[PDB]
C-alpha cells in the first residue's frame, strides 16, 4: 500500500529508526544508506532489492525507480519529515541550488535528525518529487541537505503480459535476473495460461531449478513429473513441470504424446543434447500450430553479446587466471574479501584451483554435472568464500556472490570421423561467447556496496559446428515419432550446426528399443548408446566393452582398468568404439565401470 | 530478515 514508511532495525533487539521509505503504485524507495541491501519485511510478502544508485544514495524495492516528479529552481517545497519516535510535519522552505563538482543540484537548509534520511520531498501539486539526502555537512558550512533522487525510469518493469499465448507463435523472453524473474513472471505466465486453459508444460533445466519454481508456483495446480514415469494424465486442470531431460527421453519412451498447447522452457540455451532435442520438437510442434511456445533466456541461440545487460553494473576486469597451482603474483584472488564463483574447464582442472586456494584457508565448494544437485544447495546454507565449477553453473544457478573468476576455458566433445569412429574431449579451449555472458551473468543481479566483478581472461570463440552435441541431438531428435508422421528438425537458428541431412539418425525396430535403454537404464551417451545400439547389440549383452585396439584401453589414476564381469572373469576394459566421456572424470567412469560388470 | 516497516504517513501538500 501506497505512503510513507519508517525503516527499523533489531535482531538482537533492538529496534531503532535507520530512516524513512517511499512506497509508490507497487515500488518501495529510499535511501542507500539506510538499509544497504538488507531485505525488509511487512504485514504481507518480503521485499527484495534491485535497482540502487551506489554513489547517488537511493535504492529502490520491488523493481526499478518509480518516483516521476520533479523541482523547479526557485520554488517552493515542503519536506514531510517523519522523525524517529516522533509524529509526521509537513516542513516548507525555499531550497537553494549549489554547486557540486559534477555540476549542480538542489537541496534544502534544513536540520533533521538522523533516522529521518530519506523523507518524501512534496511540490506544491502533492506528487514526491525527492528523498532528504543525508548529507550534510557540505563546505561551507551549516548544511545543506540534498534533494536526492534519479531520473525518470523507465521501463523498468513491469508487466503485464503480451497474447503470447496464439497458436503457432514463439517468444523468446530476454528475461533479467534480479527485476524478477522466475519470482514474478513464470507465476503471472502460469496463472494467465489456466485462465485460457491451456495443456501447460514447464520444462526447467535441473532439477533443483524445477524445485525452485515448485514454490514460485506454490498453490498452482502443479504436478512435478519423475523421469522414471513414461506419462502420467490426470486429466483436470494441472500443469506438468519436468526437467528437459525428462520430457524428451518421454517423448522418446512413450506414445502418448500429450497435446500440450503452451510450452515454456526455462534457461533455453542448454546446450545439452537432450535440451537441444527439446527445443527441436517444441519448435516442430509450434509449426504445426497444435503449440505456442515460451523460450525464456539471457542469451538465446545466436546471441553473440559476452557483455549484455545486467539489472546491477558489473565490473569487467581482464586478467592472468591461473591454470594449476600458483604461490606469488595471484594475491588478488585471496585478498579479495566476498564470496567467488569459479569456472573450470573440467572437474580435474577444478580439484587443482581448490586445493591451492585451500592452503589459504578459505571454504571451498566443488560443482559438477553430477555433484550439482547434491551440491548446490550448500552454497545458501553453509558459510564459504569460493564455489568453484563447472560450466553447468551456467543452468539458473543462483548464487549470493559479488565476484566471478572465468578462465573463459572448457572442454568441448568432438567426433573425429577418420578411419574409426570416436568422441573425444578436446581443449580445455575458449567458451562461447552466450557461455561467456552466462558465468558473467551470475554476477551483478543483486545492487552492491561495491559493484560486483567478473574477472575474465582472453576472446571466446562463435564456432562450436564441430560440438558433438548437435549431432547427438540429431539422433535424439529423430528417433521420437509423431502421430503426423513428420520429421522434427533442430530448432531454427540452431539447425547450422548440424550439417547432417533430416532423419538419416533414425534407427528402426528394436534397435531403437535398445538406444533408448542404453541412455535411460545404462546411462551411457547419446553418441556411444547409438554405436551400440545400431550395431544390433542387446541392452544385456556387455561383452563389447572389450574388443578393441592397444588405443581403446580404458585408463584410471594412470592404470590400465580391469574388470569382474558378471560371469567373473577379470578383463581389460576396452570397448569398441571410444567414448571420452564415460571415463572423462572418476564418476563417470565409476558409473560405467558397474555397467560393463554387468550390475545395471 | 532484520529490517521491517511501520506506515506513519501520507503524502499530500499542506495547501
Amino acid at each position: 500500500s501506497e505512503g510513507v514508511y519508517r525503516i527499523m532495525q533489531r535482531g538482537l533487539f533492538g529496534k531503532t529508526q535507520v530512516g524513512v521509505g517511499i512506497h509508490m503504485e507497487g515500488v518501495f524507495h529510499t535511501m542507500w544508506h539506510v538499509t544497504r541491501g538488507s531485505v525488509i519485511c511487512h504485514e504481507t510478502g518480503r521485499l527484495e532489492p534491485s535497482w540502487a544508485d551506489v554513489r547517488n544514495d537511493m535504492i529502490s524495492y520491488g523493481g526499478g525507480w518509480r518516483l516521476g516528479d520533479k523541482w523547479d529552481k526557485e520554488e517552493d517545497v515542503q519536506v514531510l519529515a517523519i522523525e524517529p519516535g516522533k509524529n509526521p510535519k509537513h516542513v516548507q522552505t525555499k531550497p537553494g541550488l549549489f554547486k557540486t563538482l559534477t555540476g549542480e543540484i538542489g537541496a534544502v537548509t534544513l536540520d533533521f535528525k538522523p533516522g529521518t534520511s530519506g523523507s518524501p520531498i512534496i511540490n506544491k501539486k502533492g506528487k514526491v518529487i525527492g528523498l532528504y539526502g543525508n548529507g550534510v555537512v557540505t563546505k561551507s558550512g551549516d548544511y545543506v541537505s540534498a534533494i536526492t533522487q534519479a531520473e525518470r525510469i523507465g521501463e523498468p518493469d513491469y508487466e503485464v503480459d503480451e497474447d503470447i499465448f496464439r497458436k503457432k507463435r514463439l517468444t523468446i523472453m530476454d528475461l533479467h535476473p534480479g527485476a524478477g524473474k522466475t519470482k514474478r513472471i513464470l507465476p503471472s505466465i502460469v496463472r494467465e495460461a489456466l485462465k485460457r486453459r491451456l495443456r501447460t508444460l514447464i520444462l526447467a533445466p535441473t532439477r533443483v531449478v524445477a524445485a525452485e519454481m515448485e514454490e514460485a508456483l506454490r498453490g498452482l495446480p502443479i504436478r512435478y513429473q519423475t523421469p522414471a514415469v513414461k506419462s502420467d494424465h490426470t486429466g483436470r486442470e494441472i500443469v506438468d513441470l519436468m526437467c528437459h531431460a525428462t520430457f524428451t527421453t518421454r517423448l522418446l519412451s512413450s506414445t502418448r504424446v500429450p497435446n500440450y498447447n503452451l510450452i515454456v522452457m526455462d534457461e533455453a540455451h542448454f546446450t545439452d543434447p537432450c535440451s537441444v532435442a527439446a527445443r527441436g520438437y517444441i519448435s516442430t510442434r509450434v509449426e504445426m500450430g497444435e503449440a505456442a511456445a515460451i523460450f525464456m533466456t539471457a542469451t538465446p541461440p545466436g546471441s553473440t553479446d559476452p557483455f549484455p545487460q545486467s539489472n546491477s553494473p558489473i565490473e569487467d576486469i581482464e586478467r592472468e587466471i591461473p591454470e594449476r597451482s600458483w604461490n606469488t603474483g595471484f594475491d588478488w584472488i585471496t585478498d579479495y574479501q566476498g564470496k567467488t564463483v569459479w569456472f573450470v574447464p573440467s572437474i580435474k582442472a577444478g580439484n587443482d584451483i581448490a586445493n591451492c586456494l585451500r592452503k589459504s584457508g578459505k571454504r571451498v565448494i566443488q560443482l559438477s554435472r553430477k555433484t550439482f544437485d547434491t551440491e548446490y544447495p550448500k552454497t545458501k546454507l553453509t558459510d564459504w568464500d569460493f564455489v568453484v565449477t563447472t560450466d553447468i553453473s551456467e543452468m539458473g544457478a543462483n548464487f549470493r556472490a559479488g565476484r566471478v573468476i572465468d578462465p573463459r576455458r572448457c572442454l568441448k566433445p568432438v567426433i573425429l570421423t577418420d578411419g574409426p569412429e570416436r568422441v573425444i574431449l578436446a581443449g580445455p579451449i575458449p567458451v562461447t561467447p552466450a557461455s561467456a555472458a552466462q558465468r558473467r551473468g551470475r554476477i551483478g543481479r543483486n545492487p552492491a556496496q561495491e559493484d560486483d566483478q567478473y574477472v575474465f581472461s582472453g576472446d571466446p570463440l562463435k564456432n562450436d559446428e564441430d560440438h558433438a552435441h548437435w549431432t547427438e541431438a540429431k539422433m535424439l531428435l529423430d528417433n521420437i515419432y509423431t502421430p503426423e508422421g513428420i520429421i522434427p528438425t533442430l530448432f531454427g537458428p540452431e539447425r547450422e550446426k548440424t550439417q547432417a541431412i533430416d532423419g538419416e539418425f533414425r534407427l528402426r525396430g528394436e534397435q531403437r528399443k535398445t538406444f533408448v535403454e542404453l541412455m535411460r537404464r545404462g546411462d551411457l551417451p547419446v553418441w556411444l548408446s547409438y554405436k551400440v545400439a545400431s550395431a544390433g547389440i542387446s541392452y544385456k549383452d556387455r561383452e563389447w566393452c572389450f574388443t578393441g585396439e592397444r588405443n581403446n584401453q580404458i585408463l584410471e589414476e594412470n592404470m590400465e582398468v580391469e574388470i569382474w564381469t558378471r560371469e567373473g572373469e577379470k578383463k581389460k576394459l576396452r570397448p569398441k568404439w571410444l567414448d571420452a566421456r564415460v571415463y572423462a572424470d572418476p564418476m563417470a567412469l565409476k558409473d560405467f565401470k558397474e555397467f560393463a560388470s554387468g550390475r545395471k | 530478515a532484520d529490517l521491517s516497516l511501520e506506515k506513519a504517513a501520507n503524502v499530500q501538500w499542506d495547501e
